[PDB]
């Protein structure tokens, strides 16, 4: 799911008239079109920043996973952050990053990718260690197999189904996550919903620039 | 009093090693505020490490009836 | 009951004080109004622009020039003003679409959170949702979400099941806990110990397959009655 | 359009991640158990 696009800003007089002073003198009496366009683009930029903040910053705590990463057979190494990498990112999100490629300026986002990765890591640690209680108040730690048993109780299956098939469920989950990793590494168009976003915005700018000719 | 940021060059405010919440957004993880004008790296939130273990649970013992407003 | 009532009264009092003492909390609605006013003002300013004509007043053009080129000047003025009006109408349409989306969200919230209880997380307030109240406001609606939040958590030792007489007893609705020596069962969101009996636990298989099972006795209410 | 999509993504994060959703097909095909978020260039990827 896309969240925010590239924030762009325009210098109205510089784009319209360039370095001709008489052009600016003639321009100043067409009114406040430049002010309107600057206001609209600033509104879009702040809306993009608010969108990112709302979608990601949903927890007021930055939880940290315990050093001993054993969860009753479940393997979360594919989605947990990798300490060795300087970027502090899991293999899946690193694959995602590697899989996606005057008068007009591009403003950088307020939240860098590192802070977004930190929020995602906090959410993962919270939802792994403390179930779903951390989203409704304090964080309540709980063993992971018990959380999965609770989640089966959510869908109308008693816990004895889980507790007597824990190893099989763990193996199936690990195999499924490996298959997802390989599928992401194999299909190029799977990220199209994001890619076209860029492939839209950039080309739009190009067309605008072509209008100078 | 010159600072170099990813967005650009900032003059008139001093960088502070301390971290707070964002007040005026500048960009690239930098936010400025007035307390003199100081620019800093915004703080995501208070870190809270939860003691997870495979044979321990935490049970609430009390409750609170909260009221929130949404406009 | 009395404690919950007192907490609710204190909460609504704090909400009233917070709304009274904080002006920015009502920013959203305020913004709406401002935007509209701003737009109108900008439109008026468009009447003060020459748009490249010799003057920005139609009367001056008419009383100063003959029709043959006064019509050219008036053509320029009309096309400029028409473009400005087109821009204003387009901006109004976009803002109206945004307000339509917000109104649809508000209607969904009114239908679900009000007149009902929602299991959706954070859709009707932070924490477990209890109920809600609507209030009107200039060009908007304010929801008071009354919600339930746990507090004063306590550590306990847990086992997935209880092995007794070779049978594995699982909790029916709650969870097994241990205050250090004894084993009880209690519901998930509140602490209320109960004796592990055969009515709140159910038997499923033997105790050789589950991982982490502990040994304990399971009280039976029928045995004392059959003793007499 | 992007803001509408971001609102949808925020709802998905609030429901599928921080809780279990009984809404059919909202958090993946089949009976939903849980989910994980991941970042991506100008977007978020949910593993249901
Ligand atoms: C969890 O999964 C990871 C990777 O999915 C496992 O790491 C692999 O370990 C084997 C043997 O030690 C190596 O041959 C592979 O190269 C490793 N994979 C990677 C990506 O480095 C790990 O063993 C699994 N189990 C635990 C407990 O972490
Ligand atoms: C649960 O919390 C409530 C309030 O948060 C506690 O009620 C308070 O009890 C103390 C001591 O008895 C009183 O001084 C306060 O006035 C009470 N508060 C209110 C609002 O009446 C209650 O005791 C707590 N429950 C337990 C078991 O500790
Ligand atoms: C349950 O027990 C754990 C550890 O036995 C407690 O975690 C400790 O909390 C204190 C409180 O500040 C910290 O100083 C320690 O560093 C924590 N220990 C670890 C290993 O992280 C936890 O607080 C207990 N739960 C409650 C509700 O008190
Ligand atoms: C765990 O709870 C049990 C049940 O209340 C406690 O056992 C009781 O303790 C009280 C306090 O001394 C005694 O008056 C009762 O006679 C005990 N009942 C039984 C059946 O033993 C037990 O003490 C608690 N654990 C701890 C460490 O205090
Ligand atoms: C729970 O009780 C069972 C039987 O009452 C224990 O199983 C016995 O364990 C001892 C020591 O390992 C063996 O010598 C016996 O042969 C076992 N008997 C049976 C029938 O399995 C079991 O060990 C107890 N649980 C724990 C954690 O000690
Ligand atoms: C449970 O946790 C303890 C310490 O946290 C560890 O020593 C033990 O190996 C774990 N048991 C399993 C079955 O993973």
């Amino acid at each position: 799911l896309p969240v925010s696009m590239t924030k762009t800003s325009v210098d109205c007089t510089m784009y319209i008239c360039g370095d001709s002073t008489e052009c600016s003198n003639l321009l100043l009496q067409y009114g406040s079109f430049c002010t309107q366009l600057k206001r609209a683009l600033t509104g879009i930029a702040v809306e993009q920043d608010k969108n990112t903040q709302e979608v990601f910053a949903q927890v007021k705590q930055i939880y940290k996973t315990p050093p001993i990463k054993y969860f009753g057979g479940f393997n979360f190494s594919q989605i947990l952050p990798d300490p060795s990498k300087p970027s502090k990112r899991s293999p899946i999100e690193d694959l995602l990053f590697n899989k996606v490629t005057k008068g007009l300026t591009v403003l950088p986002p307020l939240l860098t990718d590192e802070m977004i990765a930190q929020y995602t890591s906090a959410l993962l640690a919270g939802t792994i260690t403390s179930g779903w209680t951390f989203g409704a108040g304090p964080a309540l730690q709980i063993p992971f197999p018990m959380q999965m048993a609770y989640r089966f109780n959510g869908i109308g299956v008693t816990q004895n189904v889980l507790y007597e098939n824990q190893k099989l469920i763990a193996n199936q989950f690990n195999s499924a996550i490996g298959k997802i990793q390989d599928s992401l590494s194999s299909t190029p168009s799977a990220l199209g919903k994001l890619q076209d976003v860029v492939n839209h915005n950039a080309q739009a700018l190009n067309t605008l620039v072509k209008q100078l000719s | 009093n010159v600072f170099q940021t990813r967005a650009g060059c900032l003059i008139g405010a001093e960088y502070v090693n301390n971290s707070y919440e964002c007040d005026i957004p500048i960009g690239a993880g930098i936010c400025a505020s007035y307390q003199s004008i100081i620019a800093y790296t915004m703080s995501l939130g208070a870190e809270n490490s939860v003691a997870y273990s495979n044979n321990s649970i935490a049970i609430p013992t009390n409750f609170t009836i909260s009221v929130t407003t949404e406009i | 009951q009395k404690l919950i009532a007192n907490q609710f009264n204190s909460a609504i009092g704090k909400i009233q004080d917070s709304l009274s003492s904080t002006p920015s909390a009502l920013g959203k609605l305020q913004d709406v109004v401002n935007h509209n006013a701003q737009a109108l003002n900008t439109l008026v300013k468009q009447l003060s622009s020459k748009f490249g004509a010799i003057s920005s007043v139609l009367n001056d053009i008419f009383s100063r020039l003959d029709p043959p080129e006064a019509e050219v000047q008036i053509d320029r003025l009309i096309t400029g003003r028409l473009q400005s009006l087109q821009t204003y109408v387009t901006q109004q349409l976009i803002r109206a679409a945004e307000i339509r989306a917000s109104a649809n969200l508000a209607a969904t919230k009114m239908s679900e959170c009000v007149l009902g209880q929602s299991k959706r997380v954070d859709f009707c307030g932070k924490g477990y949702h209890l109920m809600s109240f609507p209030q009107s406001a200039p060009h908007g609606v304010v929801f008071l979400h009354v919600t339930y939040v746990p507090a004063q958590e306590k550590n306990f030792t847990t086992a997935p099941a209880i092995c007794h007489d070779g049978k594995a007893h699982f909790p029916r609705e709650g969870v097994f806990v241990s205050n250090g020596t004894h084993w009880f069962v209690t519901q998930r969101n509140f602490y209320e110990p109960q004796i592990i009996t055969t009515d709140n636990t159910f038997v499923s298989g033997n105790c050789d397959v589950v991982i982490g099972i502990v040994n304990n006795t399971v009280y039976d209410p029928l045995q004392p009655e059959l003793d007499s």
